[PDB]
């Protein structure tokens, strides 16, 4: 990654 | 010009913001669901259903939603997180209702076959597997667990590997009847979308949504607030070659007046990683200590999480299992935390934070996709959506003080949680981490 | 042209300044030059490379630290990247800040001091980047596609320049390449959400004074070969199973062709690959992916540039089924039109028309996609094709367009502007021998074309 924010959530991806 | 808002008679939401120059668009359908309003046994059934919705509906098959979306060149994707559950639709903007037509469609109209739902117990097993391969997952799910010690906040997402293999057809049909309330959800858009239509279109397909007994405005707390507890779980994995540590206090809430300072405080910490760096011109007194003599870790992160009703704010630090002792990393980062709660801080590090903070709220706003995320997600739950010109307006006015003040008063005799996987021996004590930050 | 809001204008230089759309939440601009990796010769190999990592570096004007933590200040957002036939550098930065990283763009493109020290952490840095660029079939691949289609030569000029003739980039080369192609005239500023009149105002005030070194041209057209080529098997990794890879192409076409469409058309309906609309419905998924599994990978590439192209399928598979992957992929090639029993149906048509319409338009969502698709316009053919048009030519196809194109391009009849050969481009990852005799078996399906 980069820089900022992080909640878990998943996904039909 | 902005976002346009109507409720249907079954309290459920239409947020819309139309986008000049277009042909496509995104619609999402937000149901303030999730994993923390599930209880233990029943722990992981919103997951369970997300699969499930894409097995087939009283009016189309399986094969049926594929082919159809295929042939008009929609995308059809889905997400639970621990707040909701999110389906949505990318489609040309002539496909518009056919897309709220199959979201409502796949949302409360699912078949929930018996022979799919034995099917798929194996499908979410092997995800299950997968990530526990992925060590920053593993640790913060742990940390969740402590932290909301028996909450709803504190289950995982897919749930026990038990009830995964115990989930009845009988659990997500009252898991449905249960949370999905009109007064419980929004049916957001953006892109080349016409508001008026879109209300009528969500009247027709979703106003058979039942309204909750006792409704209550998307906002409005759900009920006894989280409490953080304070813990600890060092879990000893000899065999990995990296460590990975979290470290968190009680964080801000989706809605907190100091949400924006928060996330400001975050990024005066920011990242750092052994090989890139910090990905900033200048590094703070933070990042050159880890990368002197040797180095202190493999990389850092600063991370913040919002509910509605709670947050957490803290490290996230990955080390050499074999080369770092952890105390030593751990310490940097907690006088860091003293520097900003001293106020030794510059204007031009709390305006390059306040710059950071723009650009990754608000650049990012770039596509309908994006722009339906913003909309649904804060409507959802928080009850409005603040405008990008509101945002800017929250970042750009904060000031040396705010940070100095939230820190202070989030940094300073509160209590910390922490989770460690891998070589424990070198990792600090949660008593030792709450002393050397007070002290 | 029109509901864009699309307007086009010069300065007395010749730099074109182009504007599209209407105020947003922010904005977007970029400078493109008409340079890259097939401009290079084999004089000025890795030049391009070299100056796009120098990007925003000291100036005359602003120092390096100076020109980081200002771009650090409008968001960081901006990049400098560059192509076989582009350089570009670009960003999103709010409304009131468009000024400022003009600004700054056309100091690192007017006044880049390239200083001893900057060049030396960008060779040494380059070297890295190509030893791990070495690692990625998905990287290297295509590199040695596009090297054995026109036999090392402009398009086919390596994009991945040779480690040995990195520590040789001297600044007097990255001078003289500067010198040719850093002109006003062969470069554009182009804006979106930014009043075309303010546009013409910013950039006559930074860059309108610039004038041309009047250099000489030294642009050759792209002449397709097509030829053979094989590299060693990759190194057998940990779990991962050890796979061989083949590319299969023959020219294909110009991305302001008429029959791009059509080809375009013809891509998506092949698809292929390794929730729903995800393409699981393409040739390549239905005849191939789903039949075989010894199969990992397999999809249609269309590489599209200003005077040609390189058009047709990958393949990934398993060491032992290396001996059918050439077959394999010439049944699929002739089943687009020489296979009277597997024609292309209107079904399949109509569903890989409205998924490439999809793909253009949702991807043109994004401010930085319509900045950067309006500046190689307008660098290449100095217009911007209205969005309405390019739906009308999709739209307007029709099955037999499809079938025609395909022919067109597999018979090896393509017609550019280079006089390409009809013969195909295989390029491949394994033991050669493993493949078999690759050129009977493409004649076998009457692939290709063997009399000039
Ligand atoms: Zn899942």
């Amino acid at each position: 990654s980069i820089r900022f924010f992080k909640p878990a959530t998943r996904t039909l991806c | 010009p902005g976002t346009r808002t109507s409720k249907l008679p079954n309290g459920l939401t239409i947020a819309t913001e139309y986008i000049p120059n277009t042909s496509s668009a995104t619609v999402g359908i937000f149901v303030d669901a999730g994993s923390r309003a599930e209880n233990v046994k029943n722990n992981g059934t919103a997951h369970f259903l997300q699969h499930l919705a894409f097995k087939g509906t009283q009016n189309r098959p399986q094969q049926g939603i594929e082919l159809e979306i295929e042939n008009i060149g929609s995308h059809l994707n889905a997400y639970t997180s621990r707040e909701n559950t999110v389906y949505y639709a990318k489609s040309l903007q002539e496909d518009i209702p056919k897309a709220v037509d199959i979201l409502s469609d796949i949302l409360t109209k699912s078949v929930l076959d018996n022979s799919a739902i034995e099917r798929e117990r194996d499908v979410i097993i092997r995800e299950s597997e997968e990530v526990d391969k992925m060590y920053d997952e593993v640790v913060f799910d742990h940390l969740h667990e402590i932290t909301y010690k028996d909450q709803p906040l504190g289950r995982t997402i897919l749930g026990p590997i038990k009830n995964i293999k115990s989930i009845t057809r009988t659990d997500l049909k009252d898991y449905i009847t249960k949370n999905y309330k009109g007064d419980r959800m929004v049916l957001a858009g953006a892109g080349a979308v016409d508001h008026e239509k879109l209300v009528q279109y969500a009247q027709k397909y979703f106003g058979h949504v039942p309204k909750s007994e006792s409704p209550v405005p998307l906002g409005s707390p759900r009920g006894p607030l989280p409490v953080f507890c304070r813990g600890e779980r060092f879990i000893k994995e000899n065999t990995l070659p990296t460590t990975h540590i979290a470290i968190a206090l009680e964080g801000v809430s989706w809605s907190a007046p100091d949400y924006f300072v928060a996330l400001a405080t975050q990024a005066i910490v920011g990242n750092w990683d052994r090989a890139i760096g910090t990905g900033t011109n200048s590094p703070s007194p933070l990042a050159v200590a880890a990368s002197q003599n040797g180095s202190l870790a493999n990389s850092y992160m600063s991370f913040s999480t919002s509910y509605a009703d709670s947050g957490l704010w803290g490290m996230y630090i990955v080390t050499d299992s074999n080369e770092h002792n952890v105390r030593l990393i751990v310490n940097e980062i907690l006088k860091e935390w003293k520097r900003i709660k001293s106020g030794k801080i510059s204007d031009a590090e709390v305006n390059r934070a306040k710059a950071q903070l723009k650009a990754a709220l608000l650049l990012s706003l770039d596509g309908s996709t994006a722009i339906v995320e913003d909309i649904g997600r804060q409507v959802v739950t928080t009850g409005k959506r603040l405008s990008p010109e509101e945002v800017f307006e929250q970042v750009d006015k904060i000031t040396k003080d705010d940070i100095i003040m939230w820190a202070n008063y989030r940094l300073q005799n509160k209590p910390v949680s922490m989770v460690a996987l891998g070589n424990t021996s070198t990792v600090p004590n949660v008593s030792y981490i709450e002393e050397k930050l007070n002290q | 042209a029109r509901t864009d809001n699309f307007k086009l204008s010069s300065l007395a230089n010749g730099l074109k300044v182009a504007t599209s759309n209407t105020p947003g939440h922010f904005s977007a601009l970029g400078l493109y030059i008409d340079a890259g990796s097939r401009f290079e010769g084999r004089n000025l190999k890795g030049c391009t490379h070299i100056l796009d990592r120098l990007a925003f570096k000291s100036t005359e004007h602003v120092e390096g630290r100076a020109m980081a933590e200002t771009l650090e200040l409008l968001g960081g957002n901006y990049q400098c990247t560059s192509s076989r036939e582009n350089l570009m550098y670009q960003a999103s930065v709010f409304n009131q800040d468009v000024g400022k990283m003009l600004q700054l763009m056309s100091e690192t493109v007017r006044f880049p001091k390239i200083t001893e020290q900057e060049l030396q952490e960008q060779k040494l840095s380059a070297e890295y980047e190509i030893d791990e660029v070495w690692m990625k079939p998905e990287l290297v691949l295509p590199e040695l596609l596009h090297t054995a289609a026109y036999s090392g030569e402009t398009l086919g000029s390596p994009l991945i320049c040779p480690r040995g003739l990195i520590p040789s980039i001297s600044k007097y080369y990255l001078l003289d390449y500067r010198n040719k192609f850093y002109t006003p005239e062969n470069t554009v500023a182009a804006f979106v959400g930014v009043p075309h009149e303010k546009a013409l105002e910013l950039t006559g005030k930074y860059l309108g004074d610039w004038q041309s070194t009047h250099p000489p041209i030294t642009k050759k057209v792209a002449q397709y070969t097509g030829g053979e080529s094989c590299i060693p098997p990759a190194p057998v990794f940990g779990n991962l199973p050890e796979l061989f890879h083949i590319q299969i192409g023959f020219e294909g076409l110009p991305i302001d062709h008429p029959d791009i469409y059509a080809l375009a058309t013809l891509q998506t309906l092949l698809g292929g690959g390794g929730g729903p609309g995800k393409g699981m419905y393409s040739r390549l998924y239905t005849h191939v992916l789903n039949q075989y599994y010894f199969v990992e990978n397999c999809v249609a590439f269309n590489h599209s540039y200003s005077d040609s192209g390189i058009f047709g399928i990958s393949l990934s598979c398993i060491p032992q089924a290396a001996p059918q992957a050439v077959e394999v992929i010439a049944q699929q090639m002739y089943n687009t039109f020489a296979n009277k029993d597997l024609r292309l149906t209107e079904d399949e048509v109509s569903r890989a028309k409205n998924q490439l319409k999809s793909s253009l338009l949702m991807n043109l969502e994004s401010k930085l996609v319509e900045l950067e698709d309006m500046g190689r316009q307008v660098l290449m053919h100095g217009r911007k094709i209205p969005v309405n048009e390019m739906i009308s030519k999709i739209e307007d196809l029709k099955p037999d367009d499809i079938s025609r194109v395909a022919e067109m391009i597999f018979t090896g009849n393509v017609n550019n502007a280079g006089n390409g050969k009809g013969r195909a481009t295989v390029v491949m990852q394994g033991d050669r021998g493993s493949f078999g005799d690759v050129e009977n078996v493409l004649k076998a399906y009457g692939l290709g074309n063997s009399s000039s």
